[PDB]
């Protein structure tokens, strides 16, 4: 060592500075950060100060009279070539901005921003496969373990295992950060805490054979990603949907499984496309990646623009293919213990959602009704369902619209007809995926170890295009509620936890609202919406939608852009709602038709139906989703309730939505606030303008005021006393006791420098910097007693687990001492056996 | 330390006699490792492999007559170690104010220091209280069952 | 201990009761500290009355080897010599067993304290599980059939006759004769066939 | 099944010694049907009469030679695990297909039509399936439960 | 399912048939029984 961690897994710092007492007199002041008018923060110099007003120039080339509190004094070398950024106490946008730039330069990605971290996510994967990894995330130093998401997960496991009450790790974000890509590194800590049984010949190798629970917990994220992730060009690998993952950890931290539910999924990214949206990742995987077998059967091309809901090629982000990503997910079914059957059957239904695209304006007659002169196009759909080319080309062209409750049609022209081909695909893909998670969740209910979880909530996607779906709107009405768990945990549950623990801090809560007009109970949320609860019938007015919006969402929401309605006919009205990300111009129409369904309940429902009933289980058990109670009426389904209801699954998702939200409300915060660094999603590029914007809506001032004491390392005070080892004694503890001002004595006894500690009598609390590298030098200094325990553990292991040279010998010699004389010694002078002898 | 003296010869004969089982006076190559460790020369795994030992299955059989002109070299530069040092050391971690030690936690601090604990030995430190609640040792019965050896011979 | 060595310290260890002539030397070396002597000899002390039984006849079965003369008080080693080789069945090494079940010449008068000194004897009472038990890797009680096994595969080598005889002569309890009974052999469970 | 297999003959030679209480051979008439039922052939009492066998006491008895043409007629016809008029034979009180029928009309229609069997079995077709208070009990799972079987294959 | 009870009876039928013959053989070849009661010596 030399006070830098040893690279194996990539992006490990090699320091210049040490975050220790030197850095403390640097703070400001000469240069400051002024706000650009073009978005961003840049570097200004104070040319003259008129008291409380200042004249601070910008490299925009302006001269500006500014007010004290706005101009951030320049961040000192504590955030230059240090592992640190945990010690942040510096306010407004700029403070963070400079430091994350210097984080790229410092060979890192994720960094602490106090307890409430900032994550800048391009996605890269360090090798997890090595027998090197399964020591590293089996607990090591705070810079052998990097300040990446593995650190927080160490200090959650260490926390949980010392104080015996539960934690969560709750990631928020917007479109420009792919929530899920982050979460798999949280899991890669957990999944590589594992060790394996002794080898009998004293073999050190072993591990990467253990254990299918850890494997399962990983593998599910590719399965969830292929269906639910599509992409954007602002957000490569965009999860557009919502999933809630409860990961469960053992006695030793080893993963036990994951209860994974799914919230919604899109029905608007494959019914047509907006420019530079790609459809669901799996399509392209299946196409490029496909083996010759499936290629024949499923009737796939690797050419694009022979569709219309599948357009747009590969988008550049590191470490993603489509082709190799196929093999990953196919294996990810295998590992889950899912059926070898149901994969191809599901692929048949999946691949027709490509095939369907390129059909519009089929009024050419064959039978004196709207069908088409196509053949091949619709045959490659047709065969995979069973139903022939005619069933297909009849039912596409127009929906049977419940008007009153009876069935009418509209005139529909080319685009109208187009959009209705896309209906048939989105009903299939939603319904398969919805069956699909829930039957995979069953198998992941094995635990068999300790019942402690962290619950990781991933509800992402947002999008900023002229058109987004109603489906995305109901997703963003959760996103609002995520910003409320931020408020509730950044003020409240953070310092409620500080109080309980008895850690120092003046208990002060500042006011900020980003919403408060929403309730985390179903009944308010399910007054909404008239484009739900009455749309399946032509009694639904876009007018009342906005009116009921303005009560329930607006009053305590601030970044909410009001509806201004175009009074003629059916809205092209725009509004927007609070989020960390911008204003969205909405298109309001078409939301209508989608819950009167462009392609109905019925039409889909009959591909679901079988002919040996095995087919049925794969999609349904029998009430609803492919079998029908009949009649008009009702919301939701499927065919409960009731019949051709024209789906309103979004209302069912009020009910369940209460159930996900409230438990997660009461859990004590670890947080990751995922910021867009740059759109291209690439290390060493970060944009100022994006980060400036995301942080003003994520209340960054307030968010450092409590977290100026942020601790995202939390361990055992014994453990850390023991890692330095204390052999000097005059008055030095060995006791389990306070660290208020005691941490300065069990460091300074023998060598060490000290800059970071905090009070603790159960959980001890650290921030990054001073600890880690000084603990790598204790590998070099600690000879003698430490290393001779280690040699003694070798002598321990070897004696016990040879499996024949162990306690076998002592017994075998006494066994012998009888065997040499077994004929004599099994009797004595007087034969006493007359009781139970084979002849006597 | 110590030079070649009757007492060491006994120490070496005793460990060897445990390490056989065949009754033929032959121990495998790998057992040179832990024999020397028990003798309190404090070797490293390097010192074992230097003496044609192994951390894998045996390859050949050793008689004591081979083992001893290795051993009379090994004795030079060694510390027989004290006991009281490991107690004082392990008192540093506490978990009740009584010298009690969670198993994972005790594996981890060893791992991350020294020549660095292998996958297998952290499983062995862990082994006692494996896979339940994790899982508390106590320093005094810990050190003591290790040094004493688990049945070098008993009268019971 | 090398190859050669563990031949020598059968004859040289020999920590009572193991100081007996053997079958081709007595017991295989115990390790260097003398803890294990206690499993070489156990001894109790309850005396049981003579002429209380009517399986008392047994003393007359043994008699001839331990009483050449018609009122006994023969030579004092002859218990320690002859009785070894066919009295309480064949094969000599009964030296210290005999010197610890008789405290001088045995005869009908002396019988109270040999019948009593059976229960002192060697590997009598002081019942303990672990002794044989730790062989089979501490898994289940270690009984007869695994001892026979061990004698043809591992351990030091001794006369095979005694073992095959001993299995055949078993009472049978069904899990054979456990370590408990290997000690506690005086109180229930003995042998068959020729002798005493 | 749909054709005799070589192992169903090898099974039937073994199970021949069961039927005659002596350990010899001679298939009892009710144990005629138990042999066809332990070989995946489960005709009705009207299909038994077509093959020319038996499934109940008091009917013709045969030897194992004589059992092979009888066994082979069921293979050519239904009931060897084929689907038609099982869970296709139920429901007519519902003009909806939700994979459900009425509870009341799923336990007294097997007792008012059918060959007519036990009230306990009338209660199993109701037990295997889901229950709701909407009066919708499924018919189609109790049949697949039979496809799963004690042994999908040749009984033993 | 019940034919299982009967399938372990296939070998059992072969034991009672030899045993019925031995019910009369050992009644011509007596002094092959004697078990605990009050008659032994």
């Amino acid at each position: 060592m030399a006070e830098d961690p040893d690279p194996t897994e990539y992006l490990y710092i090699s320091m210049e500075q040490k975050r220790k007492d030197q850095t403390k007199p640097y703070d400001g002041k000469k240069m400051v950060w002024v706000a650009d008018e073009k978005e961003g923060y840049l570097l200004g110099l104070i040319k003259s100060t008129q008291g409380d007003i200042c004249t601070v120039d910008i490299e925009g080339q302006e001269s500006r009279q500014v007010k004290k509190d706005l101009l951030q004094q320049v961040n000192p070398p504590k955030y230059e070539k240090c592992e640190d950024m945990s010690n942040l106490t510096y306010l407004n946008d700029a403070s963070v901005l400079h430091n994350l730039k210097q984080r790229y330069y410092a060979n890192l990605i994720y960094t602490y921003s106090g307890l409430f971290c900032v994550a800048i996510n391009p996605y890269k994967r360090f090798p997890i496969y090595t027998n090197r990894t399964v020591q590293i995330y089996k607990g090591r130093r705070r810079t052998e373990v990097p300040p990446h998401l593995f650190a927080i997960s160490d200090g959650a496991y260490s926390a949980m295992l010392a104080n015996r009450e539960n934690q969560s790790m709750l990631i928020t974000g917007e479109s420009g950060a792919g929530k899920t890509e982050n979460t798999k590194k949280v899991i890669a800590y957990y999944a590589n805490v594992g060790a394996a049984t002794p080898k009998p010949g004293k073999e050190a190798p072993t591990k990467e054979k253990k254990a299918t629970l850890e494997d399962q917990v990983v593998q599910t994220n590719p399965v969830l990603e292929a269906f639910g992730n599509a992409k954007t060009v602002r957000n490569d690998n965009s999860s557009r949907f919502g999933k809630f993952i409860r990961i469960h950890f053992g006695p030793m931290g080893k993963l036990a499984g994951a209860d994974i539910e799914t919230y919604l999924l899109e029905k608007a990214r494959v019914i047509s496309q907006q420019t530079l949206e790609r459809s669901y990742h799996i399509f392209y995987q299946l196409m490029s990646g496909g083996i010759e077998n499936l290629k024949a059967d499923l009737l796939l091309s690797d050419d694009i623009y022979d569709y219309h809901f599948v357009s747009q090629g590969k988008i550049e982000i590191p470490g993603v293919d489509d082709a190799e990503e196929l093999r990953l997910t196919d294996t990810a079914f295998d590992i889950l213990g899912f059926s070898h059957e149901y994969k191809t059957d599901v692929y048949k239904i999946t691949a027709s959602c490509m095939h369907l695209g390129e059909m519009k304006f089929k009024q050419r007659p064959r039978e004196e009704q709207a069908e088409a002169d196509g053949t091949e196009e619709g045959e490659r759909v047709a065969h995979l369902l069973g139903v022939n080319a005619a069933d297909l080309y009849k039912n596409l062209v127009k929906p049977k619209i419940k008007v009153g409750n009876e069935m009418v049609t509209q005139g529909r022209n080319a685009t109208q007809v187009s959009y209705s081909v896309g209906g048939l695909a989105k009903a299939m893909f939603d319904r398969t995926f919805k069956w699909l998670v829930k039957r995979l969740n069953e198998t992941l209910d094995t635990k068999q170890k300790r019942q402690y979880f962290i619950g990781v909530l991933d509800i992402a996607g947002f999008e900023i295009f002229d058109y987004n779906g109603f489906e995305q709107l109901c997703i963003n009405f959760t996103n609002e509620k995520l910003q409320q768990f931020f408020n509730h945990h950044m003020f409240v549950l953070e310092q409620e936890e500080y109080k309980r623990e008895g850690i120092d801090w003046v208990f002060i809560d500042f006011g900020l609202d980003l919403a408060a007009c929403i309730e985390l109970i179903e009944k308010p949320m399910g007054i909404l919406s008239i484009l739900e609860e009455e749309s399946m019938f032509p009694k639904a007015t876009d007018k009342s939608f906005q009116d009921k919006l303005n009560a329930n969402h607006l009053g305590k929401s601030p970044n909410f852009v009001k509806p201004k309605p175009p009074k003629p006919g059916q809205q092209e009205a725009h509004f927007s709602i609070a989020h960390y990300a911008g204003t969205v111009p909405y298109n309001i129409t078409g939301w209508l038709e989608k819950n009167k369904d462009p392609v109905n309940d019925t039409v889909v429902d009959q591909f679901k139906k079988g002919s040996n009933k095995l087919v049925q289980e794969i999609f349904e058990d029998h009430p609803g989703l492919g079998a029908e109670e009949k009649g008009g009426g009702g919301k939701g389904g499927g065919g409960r309730k009731k019949g051709a209801s024209f789906q309103t699954v979004s209302a069912l998702y009020r009910e369940q939505l209460n159930r996900l939200m409230a438990s997660l409300h009461s859990t004590q915060p670890h947080f990751v606030r995922c910021i867009i660094p740059n759109e291209l999603k690439q290390p060493g590029v970060i944009d100022s303008g994006l980060v400036m914007h995301q942080l003003t809506c994520n209340g960054v001032l307030e968010g450092i005021r409590i977290c100026r004491k942020g601790f995202p390392n939390r361990m055992v005070y014994p453990d850390f006393k023991q890692r330095y080892t204390i052999l000097a004694a005059s008055a030095v503890p060995k006791g389990f006791v306070d660290a208020k001002k005691v941490t300065e004595a069990v460091l300074g006894a023998i060598q060490l420098d000290a800059n970071d500690y905090r009070l603790g009598n159960t959980k001890v609390f650290f921030r990054a910097g001073v600890l880690g590298r000084l603990e790598e030098m204790r590998d070099d200094r600690l000879g003698k007693i430490v290393t001779w325990l280690q040699a003694w553990i070798r002598w321990y292991l070897s004696k016990k687990e040879f499996k024949k040279l162990q306690e076998q010998r002592v017994a075998l010699l006494v066994i012998q001492r009888n065997l040499r004389k077994f004929l004599t010694l099994r009797n004595w002078l007087w034969y006493k056996l007359y009781i139970k002898v084979k002849p006597l | 330390m110590a030079d070649l003296k009757a007492a060491e010869v006994e120490k070496a004969r005793e460990h060897f006699e445990i390490y056989d089982w065949e009754g033929e006076g032959k121990i495998d190559a790998r057992d040179l490792g832990d024999l020397l460790r028990s003798l309190d020369c404090k070797p490293t795994l390097a010192m074992v492999k230097k003496n044609g030992g192994s951390d894998k299955r045996g390859e050949k059989k050793l008689t004591l007559e081979e083992f001893l002109p290795i051993f009379s070299q090994i004795k030079k530069e060694k510390e027989v170690g004290t006991l009281e040092d490991f107690m004082e050391g392990l008192k540093v971690y506490d978990k009740a104010e009584n010298g009690t030690m969670l198993a994972a936690e005790l594996a981890h601090v060893l791992l991350s220091l020294g020549e660095r604990l292998t996958d297998i030995e952290c499983e062995e430190i862990m082994r006692v209280c494996d896979e339940d609640d994790d899982g508390f040792l106590k320093y005094e019965p810990f050190v003591k069952t290790i040094i004493a050896g688990p049945f070098p011979d008993e009268g019971k | 201990m090398g190859d050669e060595e563990k031949k020598e310290k059968k004859k040289k260890s020999k920590k009572k009761s193991e100081e007996e002539g053997g079958d081709a030397a007595p017991a295989p070396p115990p390790p260097k500290p003398p803890s294990q002597k206690r499993r070489a000899q156990r001894s109790g002390s309850n005396v049981f009355a003579m002429f209380t039984q009517h399986q008392v006849q047994e003393f007359k079965e043994a008699f001839q080897l331990i009483d050449q003369d018609k009122d006994g008080f023969i030579s004092k080693n002859d218990i320690r010599a002859t009785f070894d080789s066919l009295g309480r069945l064949c094969t000599e090494q009964e030296l210290d067993s005999m010197v610890a079940e008789a405290p001088g010449p045995i005869n009908f008068t002396m019988f109270l304290t040999i019948f009593g000194d059976r229960i002192a004897g060697t590997d009598e009472e002081d019942v303990i599980v672990n002794a044989f038990n730790l062989f089979d890797e501490g898994e289940g009680k270690c009984k007869e059939e695994t001892l026979k096994r061990s004698l043809t595969t591992w351990g030091e080598k001794f006369s095979q006759d005694e073992v095959e005889e001993a299995l055949s002569e078993a009472p049978i309890d069904g899990n054979g004769l456990i370590d408990i009974k290997k000690f506690a052999q005086i109180l229930t469970k003995g042998a068959e066939e020729e002798g005493a």
